[PDB]
Order: structure tokens, then C-alpha cells, then sequence
């Protein structure tokens, strides 16, 4: 069945019979948003890799390379919890959603977990993971005993925290799985990897559900919309591709003449009409995630952008950088 | 290559909805829930800090 | 001696002026100039603008009116901006230097001790450190008037007679023309020393030993035998000269720091 | 995280320790809390994390002194009203910290205005045992988060927090600006109840 | 209100014991050694980033032998674009393996994030080539078909055998070939030829000179 391939893509193309950007072309835009730095987060010393956000819209821990997790006040720019790390090589973090857990991890195979809420004054690590072989590169959170790691030794997990070791492992990639994001709707997932492929996985079942090809080149971001229905897709070829996990074709794919490098962080608003994507032009750059407009560009940072998220209700944005420094816009 | 051709076509029964129906249903998380997000619209600064 | 020259000081303190503001606008307006260098060169920058403006105007008036326009108004503050534009752009030189010897002839060690949380610290040392040497030029300046045929000389003058008011430039002249040109020499040599040995900018480098001691010449020696000598030279013809010397000597500063590197001209290539 | 402090011995009031064990309070504040033996609560001193944001009482500025020696977790002129027994507070505050909460076993040697609300009921189970309390100015800032303190006591025993609601706490215990009611409801055994804010340096305003 | 002004004696306080820890992280240089098959980049100076530390000059480094699934190496590369000097070692061996440990070279050099830092070839065990070819089997014409079109200039190495040294210096001037074809004067490569002792001194006094071509550009000279 070596040609079986090209007659149920074929025929899955025929199911997508548009595109996302010419009706939404006639609605009322964004416009030209000039989110400012409203506060502006600095401390961290060698460049920052990943944030993630709090689950009361006011927390968020960021990853840095000088082996801290710096847990943050997004309201008076202050150090709540500054964890070191050992492995300083990280490439992801994480942040529970009931608040009482983080999670780093990069290139030494593990997913260090962190517990917040203790007695005794501290942040200790948890439940250290190790299981994977390659560098591993987006750890989350589906509940406080179920985290989807993603690795460089091109395997997607799912573990049973208090357990010790996995309970799936997600096979079928090619390159490197790079970015990974949960759903809102909590039996699914997605992740995008290095031979331009994103398989859907599943949580409950086990197996990855669907695939979603068609960049040019390899992908380092992938975050769900907020309504868990679609997705979309940061590259290294300076297209930032949407999709939708029951059409399996490119929603839209965001890109412009003077941007010629990668793009390595994704995220969403809570409308799902701002799509805030992190670039390697030393600056960030607001997409409108219908109509695909340069709608806005935060030009706040001196190098390479590496991170992006949006509050649980919409109101500000943090950026970090190769800068080291954190940007919250409003 | 023996286990990977017998499972492209062992999930590929996906019922597809179209992207049109798509491109009115992201709609449907944009204009619903459209003024409750601070950053697409000029949100007032009240309590906004 | 007074009709041409009063075009020629508005030649050379005027594309000075755009020379600095070329040196600001491409170190405060570009994403990766977070670099040591990029401080201590706006130190030099608006160091030269403060007698590329408040040096070159008050000459320019001069001409078209032999009196200084400005009486008390001006002339207790701007000569304040004529010994501070001085002795700071002749001491950013030697703040630059020791980051110029430092970063080559010990280049691992300069890894480490110069960054930008450093380079801020020596430039606000070094203003602070001389405009509260330069309050003294408040204690020892008054107006002064006099007259002639062709004279009714309202400029801005002095105080005690340049009897008393030698040790202004005695140590002005130990401290910003001896010591920013003799660590010029050593630790200019040291780098010829070093890149010769391991080279095609060794010419940009001699130049800069030779131009900055050869401009500073004639007027620190001026205002030191001025002070030495009884009715001393004030005429049009060589004075002039040892102000000319100084508004162009801050006027090639932009050329040599920012426009003679592979960095600044990329810098200033982008925008 | 168990605390204890140090006892005290019977001193004419004008002639302490909270030596507390196994844990950080190098990144915890560490307070004094006098309890007289007839009337109640009521605040003492303070000291941040980093040494010195030192606040006192206005009857003790200048009496006996507060210490941390945040290496070792340990810590180092009164009157009749400080001839109350002194019982420490472990508390840290950050954007969503529940502070205040475990206490010491302190029975030691012998302002905003806020409301009491009846200081004297006797136990009455099975049905709601609802205390309201009130403040003499608005203790909701414009945040939006009304900074009430609401304490718990045992007899025989040391204090601890029902509210929002503490941790280490049971479950039964449970507003607006300026007054705010508690709904508990199930009394059961084991149970001297307060009510106190933190707005400033002054504190409960009653001795229940 | 106190609470949030005792909130704010964490941020004043952590970065009293935090910014104290992060001038340990800029104090010792980092490398990266980049070795494919039995090149005995472990036995150079002597879970998945063994890394090891050695100081010379009072100078610590800090190298970072990254064990991967395979020899991609295109994005865990990024992570290490603030180094100094990528120690590339490759054997005197089998010539069907170094003309891909010489395709090695020329994907490291044409890079994206490594177009500032300058690979070092720290050329292992110069002492197994000879007796590859005093033995005279080696046809080391047979796979580098232009070896014998050419021969050895000036300046050869102290045993001093001409037939070696004409082999010696040609693989080295392939992979300079490789290096200074697109280079554009930001990094170069610097060869050396070594199991011997004289291996760490010579990345020190190395490494010297990718700073020094920095603060040539940095410092506007």
C-alpha cells in the first residue's frame, strides 16, 4: 500500500473546498492594536525559552537557561517563587490548573514535576520523570496526576504522576515532536513536529487520531484555540499554519514578505481573534487569526522571541526573549 | 513498513466537516464571547491594571 | 581675518552637531546596541554636542556682535557648558580606552568584568566627578566690561586676572590633555603590539593617537600661558586658531569611534 | 509544618523566643500574638522576610524586641496589658498565598475598630452557628479582595484559621465591605472564635 | 495595604539571591564537542548532556557532549548559539568516513545559529595515520581522487616523512577548502592535529582568539 496514501488525501481535500481569510476578510478587523508594556518582568539572566500562565490570570512561571523557574505576579511584577532547576537546559515549563503544580523539562529526557502549594516553606520537586530517551520539549497539565510530555526522541507520552511511569506512549513521527497543547476539551491533543507533521493524539484511547502535514519545513509551536476545535501551528519557515482537527487541512497560514525566519511561539486570546505569534526578527507580531493581517506587532525585545500566552480571560499578554526580559503588554 | 500500511487506513475514518461550515463555526467563538476579551476590543481602565 | 571665519566655525560645529546626533540615533535606536561600547561613546556623543552647540554658537555670535548677547544670562551658564563639553568629551577618551585595552590585550578577562551594568557605572562616575570639579568656573567668572576705538568689550570675562586664575587649566592640563593622550600612546601600542604580531587597522589606530593630541595641543598650551603671561594673546589671528582646532577635534570623533567599524556602519546600514 | 516557641517565666511587667522546628522560615514572616488570661487577642510585632521591615506594638515601642536568625529557622519593659500569653503566627504573602495560618504552641508568662457581635454565646450544635462582623472603614481595596482575617481557637490549646478558608482546618467552618456575616453550619467537638483584618499596624477589636 | 508591601519584599529578595546566582552562569565559557564515530572526542582532555569541566589559566570551561538519536542535530543546535567554540574532533581513519565527518564540518559551517561562533577541528590521533599508509595499503587515492593530482607546500611537520605529510596536509586543507569557501570573516576554523597532552592548552590559547575577533568588531576597531 505504498501509493493507498494519495487517494484518501486526495479525497480529503475535496471536503476542504475553501479558505479561512475570504470571509472574514469583509468583517470589521482588529485594526492596529499597539499593546504596551504595562509592566515589565525582569530578573531572568540568560535568554527565556517558556512561560506558562496561571489559572487565576495573575500567576505565570517562566523557563530560563540559567536553571531558573521564576514563578511571577502579572499584578505587581514580583518573584512569588524563583525554583532552581538542575538540569538548566529547559526548553518547556508548565503550570497545573488547579495552581498547586509546575513543571520543567528540556534537553536531559526528563520532566522534572514541582508541587506549590506546601507545608514547610518551599517548592519541592515532586514526581521527576524520566522515560524519555530524546531532548524533551512541551510538558503540560490535564489534572494533578496527568501530564502529556513531548520529546526529542520523536514519542509523545502521557504519564501517571503519582504513579511514577507512563500509561500511553504516541508513536508515529518522523522528526522530533517540538510543541504540544491540551485541549480545553479534555480528551484530546495535538503536537507538531520536525518532519512538518502534526499528529492529533488522543488521551483516553491511545493511538493518534488524525495527522495534519503542509509546511515547508519543521515546527517548533503548536497551541489549541480556545474552543478546542482547532489549532494552530508555528514553523521554522516563517508560515504559521491553522488547522481544524475534523477538516485536517490548512486553515490558514499567516505569513508575510518580511519575515523570513522562524516562528517559535504560538498562542491565542480569549475572543480566538488574536493570534499572537513570536518570531526571530527580535519581535513579536499580533496576527488577527481570521483575517491574517499584521494587526499589531510588539516590538518590545532586542533578540529572538521565544514565548508567548494569554490570560484565562483574555486581559494581558507576557512575552519573554533571548533579552531575558518578560513583557507584559495590556 | 508492514504494521505502518496496515494503520494509515485503520484511523482514517474521519467524518470531515466542511471548512466553510468551519469558517462560520470559529466565528461562532467570535461573535459570541467577543467584548469579554480585554484585548479586541478598548477595554476600560477601571479595574484593568 | 573676521569676514570668512564666521562661516568657518558654522562649517565644522554644525556637521559636528549632525555627527553626534548620527552616534545617538543609531546607538538608542537599534535592538542589539545593548553593548559597553554603545555608552561610553554617547558619552562621548553629547559630551561633543555640549561644545558642538554650546561652544560653536557662543563663537558665532562673536562675530556678528563683538559683545557677548547673552550677558549674565548666559555667560555664567553656558561657559559652565564649555568646561563641562570640554573636560567630558576629553575624558570619555579615557574611559574608552581602558575598555578598548582591556577588551584586546586581556580578551578572555573582558568577557566577564565589562558589561552594560558596568560601562553605566564609569560614565555617571565620570560627569559626576566633573561637574562638581566645574562649579569652580562659578567662583572665578564674572562679567567684565571695557572699551576702545573700535571696541566696547561686554564679553564673557572673568574675575581675579589670570594671576590667580591659573590652577583651572594648570590641572586641566595634567588631567584631561596629558593623561587622555599618554594612555592613547601606551595602550594604543599595546594593541599594535598584539594585532600586528597575529593589522590593516593599525593605520585608524595611529591616527587617533596623533589627531587627538595634535587638536588639544596649541589650546591647552594657550590657556596655560595665558595664565603664565602678563597681557597675554587675544587676538583674532591665533586664538581662533585654538578654537578651531577644537570644534572640528569634536566634530571627528563620529568619524573615528562609530564610522571606522564593522559594527556601526552595519548598525547605521539598517536605518 | 510544626511550630512551637518558648515558654517564659513569671517577670514583674517592666523588668522573647520562638525557637520553631523543621521547616523554612527563612521565606516566612514571624509575628507575636498576645492572648491575656481574661480578655483575648491581640497583635504584637512583626519582622518580613529579610531582616528588618520591624513594626511594633504602640505599648511595647520600645519594649522587648523581635528577631530572625533565618539560618538556623529559629528566632530571639512590658505591662499589664503585655502580661498576656504570647503565641507566634506563621504566615508569607503572594498573589494567591493563604497567610496567617499555623500558630505555635504559645501560653507564654504573665487601630482600626472592629466589631464583636455578641461576644458571649455558649455551644449550640446541629444548627447554623453564624457570627457576623463589621469594620469602621472599607477593608476592600480596589483590587477586589476584602482582607478579613477570621481566627479559630481550642480550649486548653493553640489557635488556628477558618477565614476564606485555611488549610490544616476542618471543612465546617465558613460578606461584603464593612461588614460581612460566616455561614458554619454542624458544629461539632473540640471547639473561642475571632474575627480580625491586617490592613495596618494596627488588633481584633474584641477578646472572644 | 501591608499584605502586598510584604508581597513586595520577594522581589527585592529574590533577586538578592538570584541575580548573586546568575554571575556563576557567565563566569566559566562554554564549548560544545561535536564528534561523530570513533573519533575519540570522549579521550580528548579527560542522562543525555554528559558534560564535563575543565579549567586552564584559571579559565573554567564548560563543554556540553549532547548524546542525540542521531546525527540531525538541527534543533537542539539553537540552545547553544552563546558559546564560544564548537570542538569538532574526527579521526585519522577510513576515508568513506570522512568524506561524511567532512560533510559533518560543512553542515555545522553553513548553519543559521551557528554563523557567529567559530568551530574548532581538533584533528585525533595523528599517529594512526602513518602506520595507515607506512603500511601502503591504504589506497587513499581511491576515495579522494584528487590526493594525488597535488602535493604538500612549505612548512611541513618535524618522523618527518614526506608521504604522510602530503596526506596530512590534505585532509586538513579539505576541510579549510569547506571552511573558508563561505565564511564571510565572522568565524573561522582552526585545525590542530593531536592522543597526546597537549590538547587543552590549545582550545585555551584558542578560544583567546575567537574573543579577540570579537572585541575587534565589538569595540570598533
Amino acid at each position: 500500500a505504498e501509493q493507498l496514501k494519495n487517494q484518501i488525501r486526495d479525497a480529503r481535500k475535496a471536503c476542504a473546498d475553501a479558505t479561512l481569510s475570504q470571509i472574514t476578510n469583509n468583517i470589521d478587523p482588529v485594526g492596529r492594536i499597539q499593546m504596551r508594556t504595562r509592566r515589565t518582568l525582569r530578573g531572568h539572566l540568560a535568554k527565556i525559552y517558556a512561560m506558562h500562565w496561571g489559572t487565576d490570570s495573575r500567576l505565570l512561571v517562566s523557563a530560563s537557561q540559567d536553571g531558573k523557574l521564576i514563578i511571577w505576579d502579572s499584578y505587581t511584577t514580583n518573584k512569588v517563587h524563583a525554583i532552581p532547576l538542575r538540569s538548566s537546559w529547559v526548553m518547556t515549563c508548565a503550570y497545573a490548573p488547579s495552581g498547586n503544580y509546575v513543571a520543567c523539562g528540556g534537553l536531559d529526557n526528563i520532566c522534572s514535576i514541582y508541587n506549590l502549594k506546601t507545608r514547610e516553606g518551599n517548592v519541592r520537586v515532586s514526581r521527576e520523570l524520566a522515560g524519555h530517551t530524546g531532548y524533551l520539549s512541551c510538558c503540560r497539565f490535564l489534572d494533578d496526576n496527568q501530564i502529556v510530555t513531548s520529546s526529542g526522541d520523536t514519542t509523545c507520552a502521557l504519564w501517571d504522576i503519582e504513579t511514577g511511569q507512563q500509561t500511553t506512549t504516541f508513536t508515529g513521527h518522523t522528526g522530533d515532536v517540538m510543541s504540544l497543547s491540551l485541549a480545553p476539551d479534555t480528551r484530546l491533543f495535538v503536537s507538531g513536529a520536525c518532519d512538518a507533521s502534526a499528529k492529533l493524539w488522543d488521551v483516553r484511547e491511545g493511538m493518534c487520531r488524525q495527522t495534519f502535514t503542509g509546511h515547508e519545513s519543521d515546527i517548533n509551536a503548536i497551541c489549541f484555540f480556545p474552543n478546542g476545535n482547532a489549532f494552530a501551528t508555528g514553523s521554522d519557515d516563517a508560515t504559521c499554519r491553522l488547522f481544524d482537527l475534523r477538516a485536517d487541512q490548512e486553515l490558514m497560514t499567516y505569513s508575510h514578505d518580511n519575515i523570513i525566519c522562524g516562528i517559535t511561539s504560538v498562542s491565542f486570546s480569549k475572543s480566538g481573534r488574536l493570534l499572537l505569534a513570536g518570531y526571530d526578527d527580535f519581535n513579536c507580531n499580533v496576527w488577527d487569526a481570521l483575517k491574517a493581517d499584521r494587526a499589531g506587532v510588539l516590538a518590545g525585545h532586542d533578540n529572538r522571541v521565544s514565548c508567548l500566552g494569554v490570560t484565562d480571560d483574555g486581559m494581558a499578554v507576557a512575552t519573554g526573549s533571548w533579552d531575558s526580559f518578560l513583557k507584559i503588554w495590556n | 513498513a508492514r504494521k505502518l500500511v496496515e494503520q494509515l487506513k485503520m484511523e482514517a475514518n474521519i467524518d470531515r466537516i466542511k471548512v466553510s461550515k468551519a469558517a462560520a463555526d470559529l466565528m461562532a467563538y467570535c461573535e459570541a464571547h467577543a467584548k469579554e476579551d480585554p484585548l479586541l476590543t478598548p477595554v476600560p481602565a477601571s479595574e484593568n491594571p | 581675518y573676521q569676514v570668512v571665519t564666521i562661516l568657518l566655525v558654522l562649517i565644522i560645529c554644525g556637521l559636528g552637531i549632525v555627527g553626534n546626533i548620527m552616534v545617538v540615533l543609531v546607538v538608542m535606536r537599534t535592538k542589539h546596541m545593548r553593548t559597553p561600547t554603545n555608552c561610553y561613546l554617547v558619552s562621548l556623543a553629547v559630551a561633543d554636542l555640549m561644545v558642538l552647540v554650546a561652544a560653536g554658537l557662543p563663537n558665532i555670535t562673536d562675530s556678528i556682535y563683538g559683545s557677548w548677547v547673552y550677558g549674565y544670562v548666559g555667560c555664567l551658564c553656558i561657559t559652565y557648558l564649555q568646561y563641562l563639553g570640554i573636560n567630558a568629551s576629553s575624558c570619555s577618551i579615557t574611559a574608552f580606552t581602558i575598555e578598548r585595552y582591556i577588551a584586546i590585550c586581556h580578551p578572555i578577562k573582558a568577557q566577564f568584568l565589562c558589561t552594560f551594568s558596568r560601562a553605566k557605572k564609569i560614565i555617571i562616575f565620570v560627569w559626576a566627578f566633573t561637574s562638581l570639579y566645574c562649579m569652580l568656573w562659578f567662583f572665578l567668572l564674572d562679567l567684565n566690561i571695557s572699551t576702545y576705538k573700535d571696541a566696547i568689550v561686554i564679553s564673557c570675562g572673568y574675575k581675579i586676572s589670570r594671576n590667580y586664575y591659573s590652577p583651572i587649566y594648570l590641572m586641566d592640563f595634567g588631567v584631561f590633555y596629558v593623561v587622555p593622550m599618554i594612555l592613547a600612546t601606551v595602550l594604543y601600542g599595546f594593541i599594535a603590539r598584539i594585532l600586528f604580531l597575529n593589522k590593516q587597522v593599525t593605520k585608524m589606530l595611529a591616527v587617533v593617537v596623533i589627531l587627538f593630541a595634535l587638536l588639544w595641543m596649541p589650546y591647552r598650551t594657550l590657556v596655560v600661558v595665558n595664565s603664565f603671561l602678563s597681557s597675554p594673546f587675544q587676538e583674532n589671528w591665533f586664538l581662533l586658531f585654538c578654537r578651531i582646532c577644537i570644534y572640528l577635534n569634536s566634530a571627528i570623533n563620529p568619524v573615528i569611534y562609530n564610522l571606522m567599524s564593522q559594527k556601526f556602519r552595519a548598525a547605521f546600514r539598517k536605518l | 509544618v510544626q511550630l512551637v516557641e518558648s515558654g517564659g517565666g513569671l517577670v514583674q511587667p517592666g523588668g522573647l523566643s520562638c525557637s520553631a522546628s523543621g521547616f523554612a522560615f527563612s521565606s516566612f514572616g514571624m509575628h507575636w500574638v498576645r492572648q491575656a488570661p481574661e480578655k483575648g487577642l491581640e497583635w504584637v510585632a512583626y519582622i518580613s522576610s529579610g531582616s528588618g521591615t520591624i513594626y511594633y506594638a504602640d505599648t511595647v515601642k520600645g519594649r522587648f524586641t523581635i528577631s530572625r536568625d533565618d539560618p538556623k529557622n529559629t528566632l530571639f519593659s512590658l505591662r499589664s496589658e503585655d502580661t498576656a500569653m504570647y503565641y507566634c503566627v506563621r504566615s508569607i504573602y503572594y498573589y494567591g498565598s493563604s497567610p496567617f495560618d499555623f500558630w505555635g504552641q504559645g501560653t507564654t508568662l504573665t487601630d482600626i475598630v472592629m466589631t464583636q457581635a455578641t461576644s458571649s454565646v455558649p455551644v449550640t450544635p446541629g444548627e447554623s452557628v453564624s457570627i457576623s462582623c463589621r469594620s469602621s472603614k472599607s477593608l476592600l481595596h480596589s483590587n477586589g479582595n476584602t482582607y478579613l482575617y477570621w481566627f479559630l481557637q481550642r480550649p486548653g490549646q493553640s489557635p488556628q484559621l477558618l477565614i476564606n478558608l485555611a488549610s490544616g482546618v476542618p471543612d465546617r467552618f465558613s460578606g461584603s465591605g464593612t461588614a460581612f456575616t460566616l455561614t458554619i453550619s454542624r458544629l461539632e467537638a473540640e471547639d473561642v472564635y475571632y474575627c480580625m483584618q491586617h490592613l495596618e499596624y494596627p488588633t481584633f477589636g474584641a477578646g472572644t | 495595604s501591608a499584605e502586598d508591601k510584604a508581597a513586595a519584599e520577594r522581589s527585592k529578595m529574590i533577586d538578592k539571591n538570584l541575580r548573586e546566582d546568575g554571575e556563576k552562569a557567565r563566569r566559566t565559557l562554554r564549548l560544545l564537542l561535536l564528534g561523530a564515530d570513533n573519533s575519540g572526542k570522549s579521550t580528548i582532555v579527560k542522562s543525555g548532556i554528559f558534560e564535563t569541566k575543565f579549567q586552564v589559566d584559571k579559565v573554567n570551561f564548560h563543554m556540553f557532549d549532547v548524546g542525540g538519536e542521531r546525527d540531525e542535530r538541527r534543533k537542539w543546535i539553537q540552545c547553544f548559539n552563546d558559546v564560544t567554540a564548537i570542538i569538532f574532533v574526527v579521526d585519522s581513519s577510513d576515508y568513506n568516513r570522512l568524506q561524511e565527518a567532512l560533510n559533518d564540518f560543512k553542515s555545522i559551517w553553513n548553519n543559521r545559529w551557528l554563523r557567529t561562533i567559530s568551530v574548532i577541528l581538533f584533528l585525533n590521533k595523528q599517529d594512526l595515520l602513518a602506520e595507515k599508509v607506512l603500511a601502503g595499503k591504504s589506497k587513499i587515492e581511491d576515495y579522494f581522487p584528487e590526493f594525488a593530482r597535488y602535493t604538500t607546500p612549505e612548512d611541513a611537520t618535524p618522523g618527518e616523512d614526506p608521504r604522510v605529510t602530503r596526506a596530512k596536509y590534505f585532509i586538513r586543507k579539505e576541510f579549510v577548502d569547506i571552511s573558508t569557501a563561505s565564511g564571510d570573516g565572522r568565524h573561522i576554523c582552526y585545525p590542530h592535529f593531536t592522543v597526546d597532552t597537549e590538547n587543552a592548552r590549545r582550545i585555551f590559547n584558542d578560544c583567546k582568539d575567537i574573543i579577540l575577533q570579537m572585541n575587534l568588531r565589538e569595540y570598533n576597531l
